């Protein structure tokens, strides 16, 4: 039933109406000691600069498979999860 | 059409992923749209199902997550042949010139197999230089490979501008010169000086400088080689001059952990005698051509234990050993007579005098040197006159090593100097045999011929 | 690839449906399982930093066709790991598995043409023969062949297309 | 609101909902038995998980106890009232003389002139 099965799939999920990051938007899934790791942001080049709440400002240096570590740029003890 | 998708920009590697037939093979060349620039990737490994890593051949900045990829079925291809001539290249055989379109008739793959054993060929065609020490401790053959060995800052780039001011004018050959990691500067006063001279239609140049991204400073080097051996396939003798093989090494050291390599001993790959056997036994004079090859070897902190220096001296032919201690006294070259030596110093090989007087100036250098501690603590007097004889002799042959160059006339303020062969073994047999025993240490400084030393003795 | 990761949760899945007598529908399952760890949204929210419990509700909320024993628990116990994406692995280790305890080889053959039943009867009795087990043959028509067939019986292979006799010629000379 | 779930020595993991996790430099507070132990945050993991330090013994804590989130960093009296005495890293008295009375506390978190 692979049609069949995949358009159930398909009609659960979207009646739970679960979404994808739109791209160039993430957020914040960890911050440690000035460093910070973000989910999503597909859209984002190495060296690019990334807004973060505040007029702060992040540089994302390594882009992983399914992560995008960066580096803030001035105090980092204000951030948190779930941060756009 | 695009085949494959970046998955990891971690630094300056690059992680690709393809559909699981086609993958591209080891060595292979990708293509990548960087924005407005087109950036070429070079896979390095086939891991995991249909995912190949690689290297960026240019600035990994600029790169998203999920562009899109092509998959050239060759290596890195670069123009061979006359056309590459007088022209500046970077490793992808790119002119930065300015001068235009290189206009070739043939491309090469930089990645290629070594001679096989039986075409070796076998020569003793000693060369002749103007450098007293260089001719006199390690003469070497048409044909071999020279190593400069250095610290920072002990001559080996003023050495190997004599040299290939001395050797390749005489030559009628092409030539070769590979920029692998030199400074920006030295590169352009280079190009300026041969543009001078009118010797820049016999050279071509290929230039990958320090600023670059690793893969440049890594693959320059077969560039050069692969130019080199077009020539020699076409017959031709060849010079190739390598202005650091310490680079191409270091070039591999930064990228091998991001390639998920276990680090060795002093912090290496744990590759490196194999990456330097690859390149290396591609310079050989086969039975169809000869390459001659000078290269220069940094030592990292003046010490000749480090691994990189050790492996390449079990590849040369000639190996003359600067040392900055004879730098920092001020005797020029800073070569050291009792380290440097060549294989072609055989009394068959060379001259039977040749050969004894070059192991007389070394017997009595390394004498002089073992009586050095002696005589600095407890004095120049507890000498028998027999050692305060040596000691004269040693340092008037030790004087007699030194030499003005033409291309070290800037720094100094002296004209340049060439010596024949025959000049220098008559000065150093004159000296040992004690005919210029009476005249004073700086009769002997910074002179030609003996008959130079007479007539500044003259004038001392 | 995770293929060790998979063997863990694949022998307690496949060690479980013999002791309640549903390999058969434990197959299905694990594949219904699978397709659900295929789709592109459900992807992404596996590759966020949901916890484990919510994360493993979620994806139970699209599988309610599951039994209690085989779904929400297996599920929820690779979520507190985050071996999710080893349900395709745990699949096919858990027909392999079953073919060894069946005493089963999915022996795959190739032809340059379509073989007669007798042919294809004998070569099926021929293999159970020179194995031990009940044979499956399958085929397909490849030109690549010239002539002869192939028998694959998992690693081990035996080559009898004219193709390869002609370039182990070549290589004899 | 929040639980334990490791210990490891002098630094302890603490699990708090996924939308009530503690900042950067917060205080945490803990039972450790008829004792009060003050935790400190230092790095926000995913999924609500926060690494802490222990302000004082870690013996004796059992995984799955619960804490209790300050909302304020540590901090300690400061002024003409802690002039004579004996203090501790949390500001509490050391001698045994009575509190601190102290008009005003300056979480130890500050920025450089
Ligand atoms: N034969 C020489 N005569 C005068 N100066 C020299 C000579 N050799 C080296 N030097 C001085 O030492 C410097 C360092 O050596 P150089 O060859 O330029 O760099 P490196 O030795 O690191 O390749 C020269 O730039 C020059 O200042
Ligand atoms: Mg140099």
């Amino acid at each position: 039933n692979s049609t069949e099965i995949s358009e159930l799939i398909k009609q659960r999920i979207a009646q739970f109406n679960v979404v994808s990051e739109a791209h160039n938007e993430g957020t914040i899934v960890s911050v440690s000691d000035g460093v910070i790791r973000i989910h999503g942001l597909a859209d984002a080049m190495q060296g690019e600069m990334i807004s973060l709440p505040g007029n702060r400002y992040a540089i994302a240096l390594n882009l992983e498979r399914d992560s995008v570590g960066a580096v803030v740029m001035g105090p980092y003890a204000d951030l948190a999860e779930g941060m756009k | 059409m695009a085949t494959g998708k970046i998955v990891q920009v971690i630094g300056a590697v690059v992680d690709v992923e393809f559909p699981q037939d086609a993958v591209p093979r080891v060595y292979d060349a990708l293509e990548v749209q960087n924005g407005n620039e087109r950036l070429v990737l070079e896979v390095q490994q086939q891991l995991g199902g249909g995912i190949v890593r690689t290297i960026a051949m240019g600035s990994s900045d600029g790169l998203r997550r999920g562009l899109d990829v092509k998959d050239l079925e060759h290596p890195i291809e670069v123009p061979v042949g006359k056309a590459t001539l007088g022209r500046i290249m970077n490793v992808l055989g790119e002119p930065v010139d300015m001068k235009g379109e290189i206009g070739e008739e043939e491309r090469w793959a930089i990645h290629r197999a070594a001679p096989s054993y039986e075409e070796l060929s076998n020569s003793q065609e000693l060369l002749e230089t103007g450098i007293k020490v260089i001719d006199l401790m390690a003469p070497f053959a048409k044909g071999g490979k020279v190593g400069l060995f250095g610290g920072a800052g002990v001559g080996k780039t003023v050495n190997m501008m004599e040299l290939i001011r001395n050797i390749a004018i005489e030559h009628s050959g092409y030539s070769v010169f590979a920029g692998v990691g030199e400074r920006t500067r030295e590169g352009n006063d280079f190009y300026h000086e041969m543009t001078d001279s009118n010797v820049i239609d016999k050279v071509s140049l290929v230039y990958g400088q320090m600023n670059e991204p690793p893969g440049n400073r890594l693959r320059v080097a077969l560039t050069g080689l692969t130019m080199a051996e077009k020539f020699r396939d076409e017959g031709r003798d060849v010079l190739l001059f390598v202005d650091n093989i310490y680079r191409y090494t270091l070039a591999g050291t930064e990228v091998s952990a991001l390639l998920g390599r276990m680090p060795s001993a002093v912090g290496y790959q744990p590759t490196l005698a194999e990456e330097m056997g690859v390149l290396q036994e591609r310079i050989t004079s086969t039975k169809t051509g000869s390459i001659t090859s000078v290269q220069a070897v940094y030592v990292p902190a003046d010490d000749l234990t480090d691994p990189s220096p050790a492996t390449t001296f079990a590849h040369l032919d000639a190996t003359v050993v600067l040392s900055r201690q004879i730098a920092s006294l001020g005797i020029y070259p800073a070569v050291d007579p009792l380290d440097s030596t060549s294989r072609q110093l055989d009394p068959l090989v060379v001259g039977q005098e040749h050969y004894d007087t070059a192991r007389g100036v070394q017997s009595i250098l390394q004498r002089y040197q073992e009586l050095k501690d002696i005589i600095a603590i407890l004095g120049m007097d507890e000498l028998s006159e027999e050692d305060k004889l040596v000691v004269a002799r040693a340092r008037k042959i030790q004087r007699f090593l030194s030499q003005p160059f033409f291309v070290a006339e800037v720094f100094t303020g002296s004209p340049g100097k060439y010596v024949s062969l025959k000049d220098t073994i008559r000065g150093f047999k004159g000296i040992m045999e004690g005919e210029y025993d009476h005249l004073p240490e700086q009769a002997f400084y910074m002179v030609g011929s003996i008959e130079e030393a007479v007539e500044k003795a003259k004038k001392l | 690839e995770f293929i060790t990761v998979a063997r863990p949760y694949a022998k307690a899945a496949f060690d479980f449906a013999v002791e309640h007598q549903s390999v058969e529908r434990w197959q299905d399952m694990l594949a219904f399982a699978a397709e659900v760890t295929k789709n592109e949204q459900m992807a992404e929210l596996l590759s966020g930093a949901l916890a484990p419990e919510t994360l493993a509700e979620s994806f139970i909320a699209v599988a309610g066709e599951q039994l209690d024993e085989n779904g929400q628990n297996l599920i929820r116990v690779m979520a507190e790991n985050g071996r999710l994406n080893a349900l395709p692995d745990v699949l096919e280790q858990f027909i392999h598995l079953r073919a060894v305890s069946e005493a089963t080889a999915e022996v795959d053959v190739i032809s340059a043409a379509a073989l007669s039943e007798q042919q294809l009867a004998k070569i099926s009795a021929a293999m159970e023969k020179r194995l031990s087990r009940k044979v499956k043959l399958n085929a397909k028509i490849d030109k690549s062949v010239m002539a002869g067939v192939i028998i694959r019986a998992g690693d081990m292979v035996i080559d009898g297309s004219v193709r390869g006799r002609l370039e182990r010629l070549a290589d004899v000379l």
